[PDB]
């Protein structure tokens, strides 16, 4: 198993590539 | 920089939710590195930002809460300027800062329900003090950028606030969280 925090990039809709 | 509210998450029968934005990337940005942060508040759970991360903030009894991973000992950008955390518990993964003044608190409480930044609800079973199951798994991705999220009960009072995944192969199974009560003993 493995234990993932949540966190997301900057801003109310992170961007992503 | 402070931590910016850029959106906020409006809860409700059964429990509903939908979300607003109310700042872009670049007015974060320089909220972040202004602290002054003059926009109206809203709802129960606010959706904050600092310039690398964002992730979910609940507020429960005047005292709008986070976890540190996230937060860390920054302030919260307000209308007088930043705000200090009011409490900051590095071992338990939480910190609070006084909730802003239009923000609506939600008050402490076993099917449970998490809401997501999406703002979907997803029922939780718990499964002792600081851990739940998903009762119907879903990608880890699906709960990207939650943490700090609130769980319900099904009145819709305050259970704790959402921190880690348990995952297998990509596939969320339990959240980690934080109980109300550690809010308490936090509190004195
Ligand atoms: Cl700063
Ligand atoms: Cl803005």
């Amino acid at each position: 198993d493995e234990l993932v925090y949540l966190l997301d990039g900057p801003g109310y809709d992170p961007i992503h590539s | 920089g402070s931590v910016v509210i850029v959106g906020r998450i409006i809860l409700s029968g059964p429990i509903t939710a939908y979300s607003q934005q109310t700042r872009g990337l670049l007015g974060c940005i320089i909220t972040s590195l202004t602290g002054r942060d003059r926009n109206q508040v809203e709802g129960e759970v606010q959706v904050v930002s600092t310039a690398t991360q964002s992730f979910l903030a609940t507020c429960v009894n005047g005292v709008c809460w986070t976890v540190y991973h996230g937060a860390g000992s920054k302030t919260l950008a307000g209308p007088k300027g930043p705000i200090t955390q009011m409490y900051t518990n590095v071992d338990q993964d939480l910190v609070g800062w006084q909730a802003p003044p239009g923000a609506r608190s939600l008050t402490p409480c076993s099917d449970l329900y998490l809401v997501t930044r999406h703002a979907d609800v997803i029922p939780v079973r718990r499964r002792g003090d600081s851990r739940g199951s998903l009762l119907s798994p879903r990608p880890v991705s699906y709960l990207k950028g939650s943490s700090g999220g609130p769980l319900l009960c099904p009145s819709g009072h305050a259970v704790g606030i959402f921190r880690a995944a348990v995952c297998t192969r990509g596939v969320a199974k339990a959240v980690d969280f934080v109980p109300v009560e550690s809010m308490e003993t936090t509190m004195r």
